[PDB]
């Protein structure tokens, strides 16, 4: 099975600033990596798929990058609606389609 | 627009079974896989399994193959998950979500969640 | 049948010599079943041309089986692709 390890576990930042969070896979997942944002008490929202493609309606201040086993989500110019937990998930070759443990972003 | 509407909360005794639904609208049901995800309060997301409504193909997480049963009804555009022999470990929010049948790379729309509370 | 999701293959038996001058392999598939398998091979220097000569016609994943693939490859450095699942195959001889 693939294990996804997300880092940092949590971070606090201010509106207008930049943060980078990461997702490390235990094996090559060939860019089949999706990123979701979840606000407290709400449903997850797809942000990025295939490691770098923004989902419909996601603003360009989000950018996904990476390959092999190492992936990054960068949020420029943080906005208040950007708090919540971010999760990664892989879809390469065989289930389980495991999730990373989540990163909790708090807007300071 | 795409909508996945899930059924209401279930407050049940240990040992009960529940069946929850996920009604799809705004797209062609059989062109998309329906996956199910568990989330305990304050914890992370966990993949339970999925069904391809077009073909009936299912995949289950090994940890849930004795707990969850996934079905689908093409005529009503509805997917179902049944959970058996409930314990407090099963208290959680359960989401259904959509992925593309044939190039399944993301759960691109998510239902609002069904809360199951196992209680005395 | 529709084409098998190219991202849902894994090796069950990696490409190996068959003992009768061919290359045999076996994959498992984790998408909608049944489906037709996209299988090809590419020689170094020509990424566009499928050099795999299939002995198994119309390989498919069925509900209750399928996934065995047998092919012949030209001499030199090749890569076999079942969907996006890949394995190197250097072919000796001429």
């Amino acid at each position: 099975d693939i294990e996804l390890t997300q880092s940092p576990a949590s971070l606090s930042a201010s509106v207008g600033e930049t943060v980078t969070i990461t997702c490390r896979a235990s094996g090559n997942i060939h860019n089949y990596l999706a990123w979701y944002q979840q606000k407290q008490g709400k449903s997850p929202q797809l942000l990025v798929y295939k490691a770098q493609t923004l989902a419909d309606g996601v603003p360009s201040r989000f950018s996904g990058s990476g390959s092999g086993t190492q992936y990054s989500l960068k949020i420029n110019s943080l906005q208040p609606e950007d708090f919540g937990s971010y999760y990664c998930q892989h879809f390469w070759s065989t289930p389980p389609w495991t999730f990373g443990g989540g990163t909790k972003l708090e807007i300071k | 627009q795409v909508q996945l509407q899930q059924s209401g909360p279930e407050l049940v005794k240990p040992g009960a079974s529940v069946k929850m639904s996920c009604k799809a609208s705004g797209y062609t049901f059989t062109d998309y896989v329906i996956g199910w995800v568990k989330q305990r309060t304050g914890q992370g997301l966990e993949w339970i399994g999925e069904i391809y409504p077009g073909s009936g193909t299912t995949y289950y997480n090994e940890k849930f193959k004795d707990k969850a049963t996934l079905t689908a009804d093409k005529s009503s555009n509805t997917a179902y998950m049944q959970l058996s022999s409930l314990t407090s470990e099963d208290s959680a929010v359960y989401f259904c979500a959509r992925g593309e049948d044939g190039y399944y790379i993301a759960l691109d729309y998510w239902g609002q969640g069904t809360t199951v509370t196992v209680s005395s | 049948y529709t084409m098998c999701d190219k991202s849902k293959f894994a090796w069950k038996r990696t490409p190996t010599d068959s003992g009768h001058d061919t290359v045999v392999m076996e994959v498992t598939f984790s998408g909608s079943k049944p489906c037709r398998i996209p299988v090809r091979a590419v020689a170094h220097g020509s990424p566009d041309v499928n050099v795999a000569m299939l002995i198994t016609p119309n390989p498919t994943i069925e509900n209750d089986g399928g996934g065995f693939i047998e092919m012949q490859l030209p001499p030199g450095d090749n890569i076999i692709y079942v969907g996006e699942l890949s394995h190197q195959w250097f072919q000796t001889g001429s």
